[PDB]
């Protein structure tokens, strides 16, 4: 076999903005605002839409990360059977209690431009800081490495980590003796793969593309909205004080109505595009919350949901405006081909395997489990009897050993 | 952004007006009638000196700096007292800071959020916990 | 709807918001000039209303698809997906109709009272390792048992609870114990 760790990056939230429409449209002049109040209530709708977007973006991160009732901690001694999670557990030397992988994910996403959002544009801070999201991810990690999937249902119930991995091996359809006889090797494979993630995002410069795209879209929308304030829309000037102090009021008002219409249309296009992007980010955050519930708090049977392969378990990491899931999966490896039969003819009775298949290399037949080559002698405990041998297409001659008759015939005589 | 003075040859930057939003934090009006005021994204070492004789845009300036003035990352909070505690969030202010209306006799307080109760699972390599009920 | 109706009473830069007053005061060449501002304002309000209704309709469609999936998966069956049909291990769900929506009553488990024990991954009996078919090995401190994982129900470790795989030199944490073969205890008495 082979154990593989893959990464999935999902954006959860974007920036929260608020616009003063009177300050944006009207450059602190009393009478251009008096023409602006003749237009009714096009400004309260934009204000309501922006507040709804901001509250939704606060709700998204609380839906994704805040899913633990209590904050769990790792024990101060850290030996989990040879598995070594120092790359994903937070370290206390740094002033921010973040894992090394979270430290790189914070450093890679690059978040005079801030001195230009001064035309009624304000950026609101999120309710949860990066430290609190880091404590959510550390609580999730400690709860899933010290208890398993037990803390997602009721109370946290401790179990040793190889026993948890044997539970998960039974989950994917492999007997748990495959784990305990290969444990060290299995641990080494995990200790390889979690290493390679450390450079797999590091050499590649376009790995964190989605979060950077979120930052770039918000920045270019804000910059375009500020640059649109310096256009004329059909006037001699775009400057409101010059057109106010140059002409008489009866032509000044009917000319600055054009600037009012142009700036109002630019505001409306910005608000509608933020609404569409907020819908897309809400869908992505719903998917991230579903993957945190199903891949991290349990073991999933849905194909290709929690990475490629047969899902073993998963780990969360926090990122600027998003989450990164490290999916640990089991992948089969070096395979051999054998001859197979659907049943066995013994005494005019057909024998079907209880679990596993019949395999032969050419001389003898064995019962093996389906996901790992482990051949065993065909007995009456491995197989069950149903009908005679004239109905199954492909049934073969073989013998089935009864482990009761031999000891009776030996001990009684 | 910058202008050279045309009388003496030095360079001076231009910073625009502070401005911002004003939010009012209240409990229900069936409960009490006192409120707190948040000035958003503003260091309030200049809010106090901007309170002049009928110069600021909000006409009400009765609160001014009559104690309970706290600096947050989301702006300046006037009318709520910061405590060294951590409760579940009731009214969200921002940057990890929330506000509530509790005893101390009965007033509006501001605090940092408690993320949850603290726990530590007794992990060992040879111990398990099994439910009986 | 209230915003759309209330927007009808603004002037948009005209002499009045009432159209019949505009027609009954001015000659038609100036009347059309006064009407066009109202026409542009009311078209703009209608287009904003239709766009916002389309966005909200998409938002309602997403939750309707989610509710259809929850009715198919939680009510018509039993789901193994974590936190889909409530908190705990899913048992049942019941639908209820509400104005503009649905309410699901999810019936689930919570394990309640837990006890602490010591475990082993295998059992050394005769130079052969014994692994449990289903459940775990549990010791109170003196004797060893096999239980199922989600409920404490101890049973005597026999050959009908465990399976044999290899010797006792490869599993880390294996312990000394005896395993009772229920064939030999019966066969050593009736024959003699
Ligand atoms: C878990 O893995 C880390 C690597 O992430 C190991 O830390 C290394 O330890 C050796 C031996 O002291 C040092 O030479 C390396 O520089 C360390 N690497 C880093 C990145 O700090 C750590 O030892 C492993 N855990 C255990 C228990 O062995
Ligand atoms: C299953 O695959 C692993 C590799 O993933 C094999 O382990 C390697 O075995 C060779 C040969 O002895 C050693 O040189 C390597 O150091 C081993 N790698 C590790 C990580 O331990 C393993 O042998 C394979 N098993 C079988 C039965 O072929
Ligand atoms: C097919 O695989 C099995 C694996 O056990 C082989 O069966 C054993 O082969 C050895 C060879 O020395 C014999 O001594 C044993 O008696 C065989 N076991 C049984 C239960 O019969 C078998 O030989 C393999 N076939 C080939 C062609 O290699
Ligand atoms: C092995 O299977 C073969 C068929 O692949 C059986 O051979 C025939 O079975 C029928 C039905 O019982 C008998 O009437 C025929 O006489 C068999 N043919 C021959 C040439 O003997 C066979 O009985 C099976 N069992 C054994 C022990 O060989
Ligand atoms: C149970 O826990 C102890 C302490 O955590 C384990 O001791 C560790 O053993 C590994 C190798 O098995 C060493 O690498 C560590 O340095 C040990 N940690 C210590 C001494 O703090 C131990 O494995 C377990 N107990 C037994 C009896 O095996
Ligand atoms: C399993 O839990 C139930 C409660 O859910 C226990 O039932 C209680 O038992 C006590 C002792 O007889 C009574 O005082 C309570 O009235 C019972 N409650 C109810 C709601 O019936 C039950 O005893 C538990 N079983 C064990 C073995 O602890
Ligand atoms: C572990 O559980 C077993 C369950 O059989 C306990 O053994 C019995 O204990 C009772 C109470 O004293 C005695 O009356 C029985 O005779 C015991 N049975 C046997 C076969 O010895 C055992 O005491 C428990 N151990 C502890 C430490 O609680
Ligand atoms: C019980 O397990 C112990 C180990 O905990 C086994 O004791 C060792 O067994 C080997 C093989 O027979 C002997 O060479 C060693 O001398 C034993 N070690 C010690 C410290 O005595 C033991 O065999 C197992 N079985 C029984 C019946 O006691």
């Amino acid at each position: 076999f082979t154990i593989s760790v893959t990464t999935e990056i999902l954006p959860v939230s974007m920036t929260k903005t608020s616009v003063d429409c009177t300050m944006y449209i009207c450059g602190d002049s009393t009478e251009c605002s008096n023409l602006l109040l003749q237009y009714g209530s096009f400004c309260t709708q934009l204000k309501r839409a922006l507040t709804g977007i901001a509250v939704e973006q606060d709700k998204n991160t609380q839906e994704v990360f805040a899913q633990v009732k209590q904050i769990y901690k790792t024990p101060p001694i850290k030996y989990f059977g040879g598995f070594n999670f120092s790359q994903i557990l937070p370290d206390p030397s740094k002033p921010s209690k973040r894992s090394p992988i979270e430290d790189l994910l914070f450093n890679k996403v690059t978040l005079l431009i801030c001195a230009q959002k001064f035309n009624g544009l304000t950026v609101l801070p999120p309710l949860l800081t990066d430290e609190m999201i880091a404590q959510y991810t550390s609580a999730l990690l400690a709860g899933t490495i010290t208890s398993g999937w037990t803390f997602g249902a009721g109370p946290a119930l401790q179990i040793p980590f190889p026993m948890q991995m044997a539970y998960r091996f039974n989950g994917i359809g492999v007997t748990q003796n495959v784990l305990y006889e290969n444990q060290k090797l299995i641990a080494n494979q995990f200790n390889s793969a979690i290493g390679k993630i450390q450079d797999s995002l590091f050499s590649t410069p376009s790995a964190l593309g989605k979060l950077q795209d979120v930052v770039n879209h918000n920045a270019q929308a804000l910059n375009t909205l500020v640059k649109q304030l310096s256009s004329k829309f059909g006037a001699i000037s775009s400057v409101l004080n010059d057109i106010l102090s140059r002409l008489d009021p009866p032509e000044a008002e009917v000319q600055i109505d054009r600037l009012i219409t142009g700036r109002l249309q630019s505001l409306q296009t910005y608000v509608t595009q933020q609404l569409i992007r907020a819908a897309e980010i809400r869908a992505s955050a719903n998917l991230a919350a579903t993957k945190m519930s199903e891949c991290v708090l349990g073991q999933s049977k849905r194909v290709d949901f929690c990475g490629k392969g047969y899902h073993l378990m998963s780990f969360p990491q926090s990122a600027p405006h998003g989450v990164v899931f490290l999916h640990v999966t089991y992948v089969p490896a070096q395979e051999k081909n054998f001859t197979t039969a659907p049943a066995i003819c013994h005494d005019g009775k057909a024998h079907f395997p209880r679990e596993g298949v019949f395999v032969s290399n050419g001389t003898h037949w064995f019962v093996t489990q389906r996901n790992f080559y482990e051949p065993q002698i065909i007995t009456t405990d491995n197989t069950f009897v149903s009908g005679n041998c004239d109905v199954v297409i492909g049934i073969v001659n073989n013998t089935v050993y009864d482990p009761l008759q031999l000891e009776l015939d030996s001990f009684k005589e | 952004d910058a202008v050279r003075d045309p009388q003496t040859l030095e360079i001076l930057d231009i910073t625009p007006c502070s401005f911002g939003g004003v939010s009012v934090i209240t409990p229900g009006t069936n409960t009490s009638n006192q409120v707190a005021v948040l000035y958003q994204g503003v260091n309030c070492t200049e809010v106090s000196v901007a309170i002049h004789a009928d110069q600021l845009t909000p006409t009400w300036r009765v609160y001014s700096t009559g104690s309970n003035v706290f600096q947050t990352r989301a702006g300046c909070l006037i009318g709520a007292e910061y405590v060294n505690n951590s409760y579940e969030c009731d009214i969200p202010i921002g940057a990890g800071i929330c506000a509530s209306y509790q005893t101390q006799s009965q007033s509006i307080i501001a605090y940092t959020m408690s993320l949850g109760a603290e726990n530590s699972v007794a992990y060992s390599n040879n111990s398990i916990a099994i439910p009986t009920n």
